[PDB]
This record gives C-alpha cells, structure tokens and sequence, in this order.
C-alpha cells in the first residue's frame, strides 16, 4: 500500500489521503494515527467504520483498489502520521501497512528566520574541531535553505541540520546549521558566513564573522 | 482491560542478540493473535509476523525469516521475540500489537509501548558541552547556549538556569555525528541588555554516563 | 513455549474472515 508522503491543509478544511494497493476483499483496508512518540492508533477500521471513541471528522473511502481517508475540519491537533493497512491474503496472512502521510496543518501565516551565528569556541578549537552554528529562530514553514561561504566559498557535505516545533506558543521551526571544520582548516580561511534564504525574508540575509 | 507492557530502549552490540518482551496486562494471550510490527524512528510500520495462542503456530516473513524466534513464558504469559545476529541495520522501535485476525475488527487494536532497539557500533561518552557566545552587542534578541557533543547513547537533558529560564529555550533534536557518537546544540533567546546583568548557565545531564556539567555562558 | 515458523494459516484461528478460507490449510 502507497500513500501521499505529505498532505497540507488549512484549518477548518478537508484533506483526503489515498492507499493504492498495487487485497482482502478490499474492505479490509484499516487507517492508523501516529503522533510523534506514541504508539499508533486505529482510527477508522473496514474502509469506513469508525471505532468507538474516535471523532466524526474522519470517514473512509473505496474506489477501484484505492482508500481514501478524509478528514473534515481539519484542526492542528489532527495532524500527525497516517498509515493504512489490510491483509495481504497471502500464505501467512501479511498485514501490510501503508507508507504514511504526514498530514499538515499549515496556513494564516509567514514568519522570517532570526539568523544568529556562533564562531567555534576556543575551548572546542582546543579540542581539535571547529563548530560554526548557524541559528534560525522561529520561522515558518521549514523550506528555507542555508548556504556556508567560507572565504566567498560554499561548503557542502559538511553542514548537519535539525529542525523542532516550537509547541503552538509560535507554531513555527527552529533550524541549527552546524559546519564543521577542523582547527588547522579552520584556521587556514578568514570569513566564515552563513547566507540564509527563506519566505519571509525573500532579500538573502546572511550573518558572518571574521576570526 | 487488555494493555502490552514492553521494555525500555535497548542499545545493543553489533551481532549480538535482543530478546524483546510483551506481557498482557489484563489479556490471557490464548485467542488473539500477537503481532509484531517493526519501525524506525522515522519509518513506515512494517509488519514483522505474528504468533497465534490457540496452535502453538508463528508466521514470520522472509525478510525477517532466520533471525527472529517467536519464544513465550506460558506461565504469566509473556512472549518475548528474539533478533539474532543484530547489525546495524535493525536498529528501529519494535512494537507488539494484539492482531484481531478473526473476528470484525480486521486491524490491529491493541499497541504495545516499543521497546527501542539501537545498535551501538560506539562505547558509553560522557559528554562536551562548548559555550554559545551571545555575540557582544548591548541593546534586543540576543541568541546564547550550549553545544553538547560527543556523547553516547541517548538520553541527556539540557535545562536553563536550573529550570527557571523556560521562554526562548530551544533543545534542538540530537544528531548522530559521522563519528558514531549523539550531538546537539540548545539555544536560548534573552534581551541582550541583560547579557552582563543576567548569568546563564545550562544544565546537562547525561544519565547513561552519569556525567552532570553546569556549564555557564556568560561572555 | 518456542514456537515454530510453518508459512501457513490455520483454518482453527480463522473465524469470520474470508482471506483465511483463500489461503488456510490444516495438518
């Protein structure tokens, strides 16, 4: 079973996911919730029937070897990791499970990266490595790209990412661009920058810093 | 009523072997069906096989054939599911599920909690944390924190002047390094009129190593 | 107990659902 690998949506609308199957009486398809560390749940069961205890706002759909879950009034709680499963109806009976969707809730607003960098610290230079990290503070959504010039030169393969949800205080990301060098090639360039592109600020921002 | 109890997360050595288990608290494990689904962090769930109480019987699938053995203490009824021969690889969350083959519900119901299973390829670090100058302007967001590398395994936590400062605190998602070993970084958004009056120091804790620094970033 | 692999479904577990009667057998 396929799924979408992502579905977007803005509150208060209806977002449909689809599983096409490449089995078991094609009413056995089941769809399961999974937020971010915790255990999946079954939310819609037999194509459309709902389990007891779960909302009205999701429904379940069947056509030709597609399933399709919808969900009405999409809220910022509904969204999480939706995977579809049924039975394969082979020798053993597989359960297959679908790829998964990561249902979105994402609109009404646009916020610019605060870019902040950070030289290694001396005591880490002492260590023999050389961090440079590049800060991007609440900022929404997650497409914006992160460009290290080392002496107006890009550096690539060497740039480790991570990004977290600011809860719903701000709804938005937080990015640590982390470039490592070590001390003597740290040592052998000047100007280390990192130029930062993103929606809200659509004019490149970059911050740099000479050692 | 019927709820699985797994163990907690499980760093491993590469080719070793891992016995996960799955207790029924409130189930008999004598009808239904326990299935056993594997998962990455980030993953789709994939179904490993099952084992049924009424015949002794377990269906394994052939990716996962010769490694995994379906085993279960018929007293207390606790079945445990052993990987053998771990590589790196298998590193993923390993769940059990009570699978409802027969009867309406078709779909499996009841989840386990997981039980975590990493394989090392590295030995226990404590770890070094390395201070995030707030740059040096007095006005104003100012951005300061700590950079906790070289540590292994998971977990270590990081707090802010011993849990009072909580606003602005960002504990970004540990990253494996190439070297084998966990790093992040964890930054703090404050006024930057306040980066001479006011101390900042991080506390990290990394339990594994049992190695608690208070290192303190005040430049 | 040890349980053992036999890559087949029993037709004893199989109530109610019909992709057991598609693909069961028995000793």
């Amino acid at each position: 079973l396929t799924q979408p690998a992502s579905v977007s949506g803005s509150p208060g609308q209806s977002i449909t996911i689809s599983c096409t199957g490449s089995v078991g009486g094609y009413s056995h398809v089941s769809w399961y919730q999974q937020h971010p560390g915790k255990v999946p749940k079954l939310i819609i069961s037999e194509v459309s029937n709902r389990p007891s205890g779960i909302s009205n706002r999701f429904s379940g759909s069947k056509s030709a070897n597609t399933a399709s879950l919808t969900i009405s009034g999409l809220q910022p709680e509904d969204e999480a990791d939706y995977y579809c499963g049924s039975y394969a109806s082979t020798n053993i009976l597989h359960y297959v499970f679908g790829t998964g969707t990561k249902v979105t809730v994402l609109s009404r607003t646009v916020a610019a990266p605060s870019v902040f960098i950070f030289p290694p610290s001396d005591e880490q230079l002492k260590s023999g490595t050389a961090s440079v990290v590049c800060l991007l503070n609440n900022f929404y959504p997650r497409e914006a790209k992160v460009q290290w010039k080392v002496d107006n030169a890009l550096q690539s393969g060497n740039s480790q990412e991570s990004v977290t949800e600011q809860d719903s205080k701000d709804s938005t990301y937080s990015l640590s661009s982390t470039l490592t060098l070590s001390k003597a090639d740290y040592e052998k360039h000047k100007v280390y920058a990192c130029e930062v592109t993103h929606q809200g600020l659509s004019s490149p921002v970059t911050k740099s810093f000479n050692r | 009523q019927v709820q699985l109890v797994q163990s907690g997360a499980e760093v491993k050595k590469p080719g070793s072997s891992v016995k996960v288990p799955c207790k029924a608290s409130g189930g008999t494990f004598s009808t239904y069906p326990i299935s056993w689904v594997r998962q990455a962090p980030g993953q789709g769930l994939e179904w490993m096989g099952r084992i049924i109480p009424d015949p002794p019987m377990a269906n394994i699938a052939q990716k996962f054939q010769g490694r995994v053995s379906f085993s279960a203490d018929k007293s207390t009824t606790i079945v445990y599911m052993e990987l053998s021969s771990l590589r790196s690889e298998d590193t993923a969350v390993y769940f059990c599920a009570r699978e409802i083959l027969q009867s309406p519900p078709f779909a499996v119901d009841v989840w386990g909690q997981g039980t975590m299973v990493a394989v090392s390829s590295a030995s226990t670090k404590g770890p070094s944390v390395f201070p995030l100058a707030p740059s040096s302007k007095s006005t104003g967001t100012a951005a300061l924190g700590c950079l906790v590398k070289d540590y292994f395994p998971e977990p270590v936590t990081v707090s802010w002047n011993s849990g009072a400062l909580t606003s602005g605190v960002h504990t970004f998602p540990a990253v494996l390094q190439s070297s084998g070993l966990y790093s992040l970084s964890s930054v703090v958004t404050v006024p930057s009129s306040s980066l001479g009056t006011q101390t900042y120091i991080c506390n990290v804790n990394h339990k594994p190593s049992n190695t608690k620094v208070d290192k303190k970033v005040e430049p | 107990f040890h349980f053992e692999v036999f890559n087949f479904v029993p037709c004893s577990i199989c109530s109610n659902n019909p992709t057991c009667w598609a693909i069961c057998k028995r000793i």
